[PDB]
């Protein structure tokens, strides 16, 4: 599908369905202020084909959502290139969210989870989210009515972290998924066996960096890469492009070339020549 | 933080 770029949808639902043939949203997702929402508005909508979001998710007073199983069904990472405040997903004050379900998240890249303040929130106590993101330190989840809910799981991969054991699910009859230790951070098919090291939380076939569902690193032409190679330029920390894309981007920020990264300005100490959208150095104060 | 807090606070002074 296509790469979409950030979006911040207030009040109205018409705009949520410009997302409808995203994969990647490049930027981040703000839905918030939906007073007008009820649940038969979320029952027929479904964005199946969004995998990854480079920036951050946030959900704040959206009224008649109940679950995100049925949105973000295939949502799988979450980047965390940009960040609100220190976090990568925030779900707040969220009136009717009785759960998250996003079932095929295996991975927030950087930044934490801010889930507070939901009143009827629940199953958040049988998310293992050690095994999505490095840090649950900076974790910030309270407030919710899983402060006592009777989270009910279908079978699950129950674990005992500490002294505390999780269940590892996300709805009544979805499972977290897991995978050998051997796998990292690259997910695993369904029968155990490891996707490729360039692979980041799923593939639809092993040791194959074509059949990934997302990159660790980074995508080109249906293949995830350890670094762009000539000619192509790094951008948004997740794609290869051309110097016409970029070149395209500057003609429509004024996009620039700077150490083989296609980026919004030139740096401090550095002016753009012009005939080559690239960043070069100040000899001397810059003009 | 209160930070968090105080920038909903703050965006809920915005005209709709
Ligand atoms: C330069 O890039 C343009 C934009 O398309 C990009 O490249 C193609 C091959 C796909 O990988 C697509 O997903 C990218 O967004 C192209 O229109 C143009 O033909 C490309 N030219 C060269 C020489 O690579
Ligand atoms: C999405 O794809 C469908 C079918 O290709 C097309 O009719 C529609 O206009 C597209 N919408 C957006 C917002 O990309
Ligand atoms: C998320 O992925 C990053 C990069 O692939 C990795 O460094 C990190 O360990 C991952 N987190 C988890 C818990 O898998
Ligand atoms: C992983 O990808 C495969 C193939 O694309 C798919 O069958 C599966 O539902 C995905 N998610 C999980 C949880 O394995």
């Amino acid at each position: 599908g296509e790469v979409c770029p950030g979006m911040d949808i207030r009040n109205n639902l018409t705009r949520l369905h410009e997302l409808e043939n995203c994969s990647v949203i490049e930027g981040h997702l703000q839905i918030l202020l939906m007073f007008k929402t009820r649940p038969e508005d979320f029952r027929d909508l479904s964005f199946p084909k969004l995998i990854m979001i480079t920036d951050y998710l946030l959900l704040f007073r959206v009224y008649g959502l109940e679950s995100l199983k049925d949105l973000f069904p295939n949502l799988t990472v979450i980047r965390g290139s940009r960040l609100f405040f220190n976090y990568a997903l925030v779900i707040f004050e969220m009136v009717h969210l009785k759960e998250l379900g996003l079932y095929n998240l295996m991975n927030i890249t950087r930044g934490s989870v801010r889930i507070e303040k939901n009143n009827e929130l629940c199953y958040l106590a049988t998310i293992d989210w050690s095994r999505i993101l490095d840090s649950v330190e900076d974790n910030h989840i309270v407030l919710n009515k899983d402060d006592e809910c009777g989270d009910i799981c279908p079978n699950c991969p129950a674990t005992v972290i500490n002294g505390q054991f999780v269940e590892r699910c996300w709805t009544h009859s979805h499972c977290q998924k897991v995978c050998p230790t051997i796998c990292k951070s690259h997910g695993c098919t369904a029968e155990g066996l490891c996707c490729h090291s360039e692979c980041l939380g799923n593939c639809s076939q092993p040791d194959d960096p074509t059949k990934c569902v997302a990159c660790r690193n980074f995508y080109l032409d249906g293949r995830c890469v350890e670094t762009c190679p000539p000619p192509y330029y790094h951008f948004q920390d997740w794609r290869c492009v051309n110097f016409s894309f970029c070149q395209d981007l500057h003609h429509k920020h004024q996009y620039v070339i700077h150490n083989n990264k296609c980026i919004p300005e030139c740096p401090s100490g550095y002016t753009m020549n012009s005939s080559n959208l690239l960043c070069t150095p100040c000899l001397g104060p810059c003009p | 933080e209160s930070s968090f807090r105080k920038t909903f606070e703050d965006y809920l002074h915005n005209v709709v």
